[PDB]
């Protein structure tokens, strides 16, 4: 879930930031061919997009720094399956965690931390 | 006869007006179908489809307002960003005049905003730069979650939210319900979704996804999706492997030998890109793009007869246009042919469909007139060139050496001034006002003359000894 709220949100600011680069160029000109009413149009048009850009950096960066930690448990979970056993009976659950986890059987994973 | 079917074969014969013709009714008359629905959808989709491998305008903001590539300065042989401009007319500083324009085409970068919105828009790309490169469905209604479950309509509806109504984000959600969907297991999908990513501005994202596409089963598709990914991060070099791996995977692709060709005029080494575009003529013989470079560059190393040769080929298969007649004319009366050369230019400006398709046939009928002689015939072609295309510097400098040939010098010099404001990039407008001018006098204006020569063309010879001469009045 929050791979795909960041997939999506990742998304919606890189649209905005092509809108504000046309923005950006559109805006040049119209300072260039002296038409101030546009140019602060385009300014004002930035002014916006800028505070949406904004809202969503804060989303996504909670969000980001939700999945680092739920994959930083992911990780600590595994070692601390592994670490459980002593010798080449730690390293077997290693691999097989990691194979349980590219595959997504859950269950089987559990197994394999809950006798290996 | 009966409906599905009719519309169905209207589909398969490519009509793409009856076919949804058809299913319009067959959905009129029941609403509950999907059948014609997606078959609607597929004929809307590709009324205007158009590949997305060959649309690489990247326009102005993208120019200089994004950065990618990794080195600032890289080794010269390295990055994307012959005959001299004495024989190969120009477009920029360098940049020679290519055959076989494509709508990928940069030719050179301006650097500034400013420049590139006080230049012409048609100066850096195919068509005009732009600042950012009732209904069958509405695309807020549907719910791509449901559509997703059935790859048999998410495919073609994908291809319709792409392709028809160009909506990247509410594709690109599609796109990864559908691949979640799949397992990540198609990599059409992964293709798909790497399209959305390369046109919202996400290159590595895109090469991501074009590379575990590649794993999954390798197809020339996916092989010029990552060139153009490698392109717009300005890596030639491995851009280049990545081409001769495809080759590897398939041993003869015409589309990879061309795209290291056009890598290679890029990087602007002929000597390899005239290899590679004969390579592609021993697979294709047919290819529009190999045939028209090798005949340019046999023209303007004057070798007119061998270029006319490759232009024939060209009559021989069909195209039918005013740049080939008119390429052919120029042929045929440098390969001296006298009898199949007017012919040609007439064909030319028959098929003309533009105002500066004209200009440039009547410019090149000036230029068969002057060397004829007969410097009148050559003055009106000229000014009929000005008189379609106002903006035609070539146009200004010859009528300008014409009319100096007359005696008129302010006119030579104030058309002279037009050519050189007009393209500045060009060395002989103010080549010939410099020489002028000094010829009169008013040496500054010969210098400032002089010094944008040698900044339009600085290998010259002609302009250092104008130089030497004026820094010598000068003390």
């Amino acid at each position: 879930e929050y791979h795909s709220v960041h997939q999506k949100l990742s998304a919606d600011m890189a649209d905005n930031s092509n809108l504000i680069r046309s923005l950006l160029v559109q805006a040049e000109d119209a300072r260039l061919m002296r038409d101030m009413k546009t140019m602060k149009n385009r300014y004002k048009e930035l002014y916006d997009l800028n505070k949406d850009l904004l809202n969503g950096y804060k989303i996504r960066c909670n969000n980001h720094t939700e999945l680092l930690g739920s994959l930083k448990a992911v990780n600590q979970a595994i070692q601390r399956a592994g670490h459980l056993r002593v010798g080449k009976p730690k390293n077997q659950v290693i691999t097989a965690c990691r194979d349980a986890i590219r595959s997504n059987n859950i269950n089987m994973l559990f197994r394999i931390m809950r006798v290996g | 006869m009966e409906p599905l079917l009719l519309a169905w074969s209207y589909f398969r014969r490519r009509r793409f007006q009856l076919c949804a013709d058809l299913c319009t009714q067959m959905l009129e008359k029941s609403p509950c179908d999907q059948a014609a629905w997606i078959l609607k959808a597929r004929a809307l989709t590709e009324m205007v489809y158009v590949d997305e491998i060959d649309v690489d305008e990247e326009g102005i903001a993208e120019m200089i307002l994004d950065e990618n590539a990794i080195a600032q300065v890289p080794r010269p042989g390295t990055s994307l960003k012959g005959p001299s401009p004495a024989v190969r007319p120009v477009t920029q500083a360098g940049r020679p005049i290519t055959g076989f324009l494509r709508p990928s085409t940069q030719s050179g970068r301006p650097g500034t905003i400013e420049q590139a919105i006080k230049t012409p828009r048609t100066a850096y790309t195919a068509r005009p730069i732009a600042s950012s490169s009732g209904p069958f469905i509405n695309l807020s209604r549907l719910n791509l979650a449901k559509y997703a479950q059935k790859p048999k309509l998410a495919k073609a509806l994908f291809e319709y939210i792409f392709h028809h109504e160009n909506d990247v984000k509410t594709a690109l959600d599609l796109a990864a319900l559908s691949t979640e969907h799949s397992q990540y297991k198609d990599w059409w999908w992964k293709v798909q979704i790497g399209k959305c990513y390369y046109r919202l501005g996400l290159y590595r994202e895109a090469e991501k996804q074009f590379k575990s596409a590649l794993k999954q089963q390798e197809m020339v598709d996916t092989f010029l999706y990552l060139a153009k990914v490698y392109i717009s991060l300005d890596q030639p070099l491995t851009a280049l492997n990545l081409f001769k791996q495809g080759l590897d995977k398939f041993p003869g692709e015409v589309t990879l030998l061309c795209g290291i060709a056009r890598i290679y005029e890029e990087m602007n080494n002929i000597s390899s890109a005239t290899e590679y575009y004969k390579e592609v003529l021993k697979q294709d013989n047919t290819h529009v793009e190999a045939i028209a470079c090798i005949g340019s560059n046999h023209f303007y190393t004057d070798q007119p007869e061998v270029a006319l040769r490759f232009y024939r080929r060209l009559l021989q298969m069909g195209v039918y246009n005013c740049q080939l007649f008119n390429n052919l004319g120029l042929c045929c009366f440098y390969a001296q042919q006298y009898d199949m050369t007017l012919t040609s230019f007439e064909r030319a400006l028959s098929l003309a469909e533009n105002e500066e398709e004209v200009a440039d046939v009547w410019y090149n009928l000036g230029h068969v007139a002057v060397g004829t002689g007969d410097t009148n015939l050559a003055h009106q072609c000229f000014r009929l060139a000005l008189v379609s295309n106002n903006q035609h510097a070539e146009a200004y400098n010859n009528l300008a050496v014409l009319e100096m040939r007359r005696g008129h010098v302010e006119q030579a010099k104030a058309l002279l001034q037009t050519a050189s404001s007009l393209a500045p990039h060009m060395y002989e407008p103010h080549f010939n006002f410099a020489t002028i001018s000094d010829k009169i006098g008013d040496l500054q204006r010969s210098y400032a003359a002089a010094k944008k020569s040698e900044a339009a063309f600085p290998d010259h010879v002609d302009t250092q000894h104008l130089i030497k001469q004026l820094e010598q009045h000068f003390a």
